[PDB]
């Protein structure tokens, strides 16, 4: 409810689950192609599995250490033994029949172990929104509005800021101050930039595109002073920041102030 | 204050567009023509049914001409853009010349003699199939007209076919959706390539973007072109960059109402949207995304069904703001920055607010 | 000879004259610019052995690795032979200067060979084995780098003064005439039909070069593969007839051989297959020629003063047009639709008006601008003038910034109108259609 | 239906002439409306015209 509230407010509340779940929670069908965005090691085992399904050695493989329907649950699942398939505890796994298998497995995980908590995730968003307003979205139009840009970028932030002057003094040095502050911002990693948004317009996640940011960013350049943090309000979004001639001091403090919750 | 050719030529184009959907209309009401006009408005004209397949043919042998004009040019430009993208994937981004480089974008940052003879010899070039290693000279935004009559044709096709209307190894389970299906290309196998090239969205996270095309999104399908089991002339692959050979291509390509079962046939083989939407993929995702703002109002057009990940994300925003101005509460909320407290709170003030049988 | 003598007694046990032949005398595995005939296309002699030591015009490469920069500069002649292989480099800007490799390096460029044994040598290699097809390090055949000497030599050596009749010991000997050997070389290669057919075709299905996206595209997909092959290759032969029409204004024999050695070519009846391939060499080589002659006739402009009637650039065109009329007016008949369709198909793309030169010196501009120009090279393994704005609401006109990039290169967003490129092209089928018409008079 | 898809099509044909022959005469933008008062106007200047009159007496 507080993801489909985020949607309907227009805000970027990063909550960013996995391909199916989104799907399963679009009312959409799963399909076995999601296991890759699922664990791409577990992925790959069962594609080279079924690609030696095709090759007429694999029962030589079979041969090897007696394969069957069996599987060592990980302590994720709980523990304890579930069989796979009924009465297949004595037969073991031949490649004829291999591939039905290998689809309950993907199920086996996607929707044997997580048929309730998707099911309520799906019963809960379809009692906040209309069914038609659901349909001509997918999981990558979901995951750009939840989770908004994938990362903290820049370049997107460039993309929706205005910088405004109240004193004027310079345009050489209001360019210089603000090549220096995207400078050094360009050089913060992930969380850095993270909290930097989070201080900015308290979201790490920019807006998808130009709208999104239901508030105009405004940021003004006020005259140095030299005892004086920059100051924001969500609000409006705005910043205030002193032409801080010294640079360094003024990155340490903002960023010493980011990293404060 | 303007009087330029390209403004005039897209509102005939456009003209042309609602005249031809008002065409395939009319078509969509002979198959209950007879329970649709004649005996709902008491002034109708009786048809039959030969007459209504002569007609047919008519509009057919009417309508040859444009539509070769009009396969030739989108498939000239379809092949320009098809190789642009295998030269982008093929070539070096260091030389000033390549695709991926940041001074060919010529829109976020040279001639007039230099741009008339670059054109000049790309034509020169383009014709005798001569167009290696060097880009072609094409403005895809100059051609607004062939993107209307382009739509017109297509919902023309759509709407007749539209009106005439697998287990194992290829289990359902292991087919891909709407999702990450692609209309009028034979699926990727899922089995031979790997994750880092079947779908390398799976393999980084990141590769999400605002500016994010499908096909890198989700690897390369194929299509069933060139002569390798194909006899046809549309079957034919469109590896041929000019206009003037692939004008000869297409011009040497050569009972009760309710039954009226149009066939769409046209140029000589049966004609499915999917396979020519297929057949030029490319540049109809470049007029979708360059051409919106005046084809996309257009009802029924291919590029708005078809579009990118911003008009959905516009589409679903604006569906937010309608839905948003019949409440009459807010969220009115009070929490804390704990966790504990600030948990149990959201838990409770939501079951106690929105709950009941 | 020895070679050839000792080549001819050998058993063939999965050995042949040739496989023993081109192994050793340019094995297999070597790196092009150490092909025999390359290396005696390029050895030429020294700037300075006519230059004098006074600054006289001259191209400038600066050799990072010898040390030879900020007033040291080493001329296009040592940068093929002295710096075979360091950092060298072309210098944008190029004030006058002469060359000074000899007192910084070892400038083995100082003396030069015996000339008749050098043309002697050049018609046995070329009659002799098919290392006249490979490509040098820059992936232009050894006629295209002859044709760029050529034209280069054209209009540096009129520099050259006699030494006329009217302290410093150690300075290079300066008193010999420049290099006369690529007038000559381009003279007796041209009549090989071998390397004619590789120079004209080159690019074609088959011929590949390394300076090219077209040679290695084995890891791509099937689908770019054929969009990729389906297309000759023609830069380099645009590179040539430009270079042998356009530039090369000193003589006039050059094209005169060309059309003979073709002429030749064509007419052959006793050998078999030769119709064919000599059909296809001279419709690839009018096409090209049709490319020039339109491009140097469209910057030109008809302008009646002096009563010229004819430039020197369009009047070899003509004269070449004239010699293979049959197959000439075929080819110019194909340029001429081609030029034309879009201007009947309604896509003529826009392109902003322009004025005419008024002689050839403005109109090579351009046309040396875009014909000089070299092939996208391949993708390797798998003071700031443009600054940053942050603004929004910033919509003005625009509509083609919105597309994705890897398209973006196809998308443009003081008039530019359809009118004018439509008039232009016209201008252009209008050419064509006249020298149709008057080479068929 | 039968005259009327006839005439629509030899309508549209006439329209796209010159668009597929590249002859159209410039001119010059200008904005749709959105109104069908605005659908009235123009299309009454267009319309409700009378003929050119003959030229009186000889
Ligand atoms: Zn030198
Ligand atoms: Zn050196
Ligand atoms: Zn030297």
């Amino acid at each position: 409810r507080i993801l489909g509230l985020c949607l309907l407010q227009n805000e970027l509340c990063p909550i960013t689950l996995n391909r199916h779940v989104i799907k399963v929670l679009l009312g959409r069908k799963v399909n076995w192609h999601d296991f890759a965005f699922f664990d791409p090691v577990m992925y790959e085992s069962l594609r080279q599995l079924i690609l030696a399904s095709q090759s007429s050695d694999a029962d030589a493989v079979f041969s090897a250490m007696d394969l069957a329907f069996a599987i060592d649950l990980c302590k994720e699942e709980g523990g304890g033994q579930v069989e796979l398939i009924p009465n297949g505890v004595n037969i073991p796994v031949t490649p004829q029949n291999v591939y039905e298998y290998v689809r309950k497995y993907a199920e086996h995980r996607m929707l044997v172990v997580a048929e309730q908590p998707l099911h309520a995730m799906r019963k809960g968003l379809l009692d906040v929104l209309p069914k038609n307003s659901l349909e001509d979205l997918t999981a990558e139009d979901f995951r750009l509005l939840v989770n908004g840009c994938g990362e903290v970028n820049v370049q997107m932030l460039i993309s929706f800021t205005s910088f405004n002057d109240e004193s004027g003094e310079n345009a050489e040095k209001l360019l210089q101050f603000k090549r220096w502050f995207w400078s050094i911002v360009e050089k913060m990693s992930m969380t850095e930039r993270q909290d930097l948004v989070y201080f900015w317009t308290s979201s790490p996640s920019l807006p998808a595109s130009e709208e999104g940011f239901q508030p105009m960013p405004s940021i003004t350049i006020r005259p140095p002073d030299d005892q004086h943090l920059p100051t924001a309000n969500t609000c409006i979004s705005r910043l205030y920041v002193p032409l801080y001639s010294s640079k360094q001091i003024l990155k340490q403090k903002l960023l010493l102030a980011i990293k404060t919750k | 204050n303007a009087s330029s050719y390209l403004t005039s030529a897209s509102s005939l184009a456009r003209a042309y567009s609602i005249v031809i959907r008002q065409i395939s209309d009319l078509m969509g009401l002979i198959p209950k023509y007879n329970h649709l006009v004649y005996s709902q408005i008491p002034a109708a004209v009786k048809l039959t049914y030969q007459d209504a397949v002569n007609l047919q043919n008519y509009v057919e042998e009417k309508l040859i001409p444009t539509w070769n004009w009009m396969v030739s040019i989108m498939d000239s430009t379809e092949a320009q853009l098809r190789y642009g993208s295998a030269l982008a994937s093929a070539g070096d981004p260091g030389h000033p010349n390549h695709p991926l480089h940041a001074s060919q974008n010529s829109a976020r940052r040279m001639s007039a003699r230099g741009d008339f003879l670059n054109y000049a010899l790309s034509l020169m070039r383009s014709h005798n199939d001569e167009h290696s290693d060097v880009l072609p000279v094409l403005d895809v935004c100059s051609l607004k007209h062939v993107a209307y009559v382009f739509q017109a044709l297509i919902y023309w096709i759509k709407a007749m076919n539209q009106q005439t209307t697998e287990t194992g190894q290829n289990h359902p389970f292991f087919r891909r959706s709407d999702s990450m299906t692609f209309l009028g290309c034979i699926p990727p196998n899922p089995f031979e390539v790997p994750l880092a090239e079947a779908i390398p969205l799976a393999d980084q996270p990141h590769l999400l973007q605002p500016n994010a095309r499908k096909e890198d999104l989700f690897g390369r399908p194929s299509q069933g072109l060139y002569s390798s089991s194909a006899s046809s002339g549309k079957c034919l692959m469109e590896v041929t960059v000019d206009r003037n050979c692939l004008e000869v291509l297409p011009t040497k390509m050569s009972p009760p109402l309710t039954s009226f079962r149009p066939q769409c046939s046209f140029m000589g083989m049966v004609i499915s949207h999917d396979m020519l939407l297929g057949r030029w993929r490319l540049s109809l995702e470049l007029f979708g995304r360059v051409f919106m703002e005046d084809v996309g109002a257009e009802p029924g057009s291919i590029l708005t069904e078809l579009g990118g990940f911003e008009v959905k994300e516009s589409k679903f925003r604006r569906e937010m703001e309608k839905l948003r101005n019949q409440q009459s509460r807010d969220l009115s909320l009070e929490v804390d920055r704990d966790r504990d407290l600030l948990i149990q709170q959201t838990m409770r003030q939501l079951n106690n607010h929105f709950g009941r049988r | 000879e020895t070679a050839q003598k000792i080549a001819k007694a050998e058993i063939s046990s999965s050995e042949k004259e040739e496989d023993v032949f081109m192994g050793m005398v340019c094995p297999s595995g070597t790196n092009p610019d150490d092909s025999p005939l390359y290396v005696l296309c390029c050895n030429d002699t020294c700037s300075f052995t006519w230059t004098g030591a006074e600054h006289i015009n001259q191209d400038i490469f600066e050799c990072r690795t010898c040390g030879l920069l900020e007033s040291l500069c080493c001329c296009t002649e040592c940068a093929r032979v002295c710096h075979k292989g360091h950092d060298c480099k072309l210098k944008r800007t190029s004030p006058t200067a002469y060359c000074d490799c000899w007192e910084k390096c070892k400038c083995k460029t100082l003396i030069a060979g015996q000339k008749s044994a050098r043309l002697d040598l050049l018609y046995r290699l070329l009659t002799a084995t098919n290392l006249v097809t490979l490509p040098n390090s820059r992936g232009e055949h050894l006629l295209l780098f002859l044709v760029q000497t050529v034209a280069r030599q054209t209009v540096e050596h009129c520099q050259y003064r006699p030494p006329r009749i009217r302290e410093d010991s150690d300075m290079p000997d300066h008193d010999l005439e420049p290099p006369r050997f690529a007038q000559l070389a381009l003279e007796r290669v041209l009549q090989d039909w071998n390397a004619l057919k590789s120079m004209i075709m080159f690019g074609s299905q088959e011929n590949k070069d390394p300076l090219s996206a077209s040679s290695r595209i084995g890891h791509l997909l099937p689908e770019e593969q054929v969009y990729l092959n389906q297309q000759s290759g023609t830069i380099r032969l645009d590179c040539f007839t430009h270079c042998l029409i356009v530039k090369c204004t000193a003589d006039i024999l050059l094209l005169d051989t060309l059309l003979g050695t073709l002429v030749k070519e064509l007419q052959n009846k006793y050998t078999p297959g030769r119709r064919e391939e000599a059909i296809a060499v001279t419709m690839r080589f009018l096409r090209s020629v049709a490319r020039v002659f339109v491009i140097l006739s469209v910057e030109m402009a008809s302008s009646k003063k002096k009563n010229n009637f004819i430039p020197q650039p369009i009047g070899k065109c003509k004269r070449v047009f004239q010699a293979l009329l049959p197959y000439a007016v075929e080819e110019l008949c194909n340029v001429a639709e081609s030029l034309i369709v879009p201007v009947r198909m309604g896509i003529a793309r826009p392109t902003a008006p322009f004025t005419l030169a008024s002689t050839s010196i403005d109109a090579m501009q351009g046309s040396e601008e875009l014909f000089s120009v070299e092939p996208l090279p391949p993708r390797p393994s798998s003071m700031l003038d443009e600054p940053l704005e942050r603004t929004t609401n910033s919509s003005h006109a625009n509509g083609a910034a919105q597309a994705p990039r890897s398209m973006q290169w196809a998308v443009r967003n003081n008039a530019s109108s359809y009118l004018t490129s439509a008039s232009s092209l016209a201008r252009a089928y209008s050419i064509v259609i006249r020298q149709i018409s008057d080479l068929m008079g």
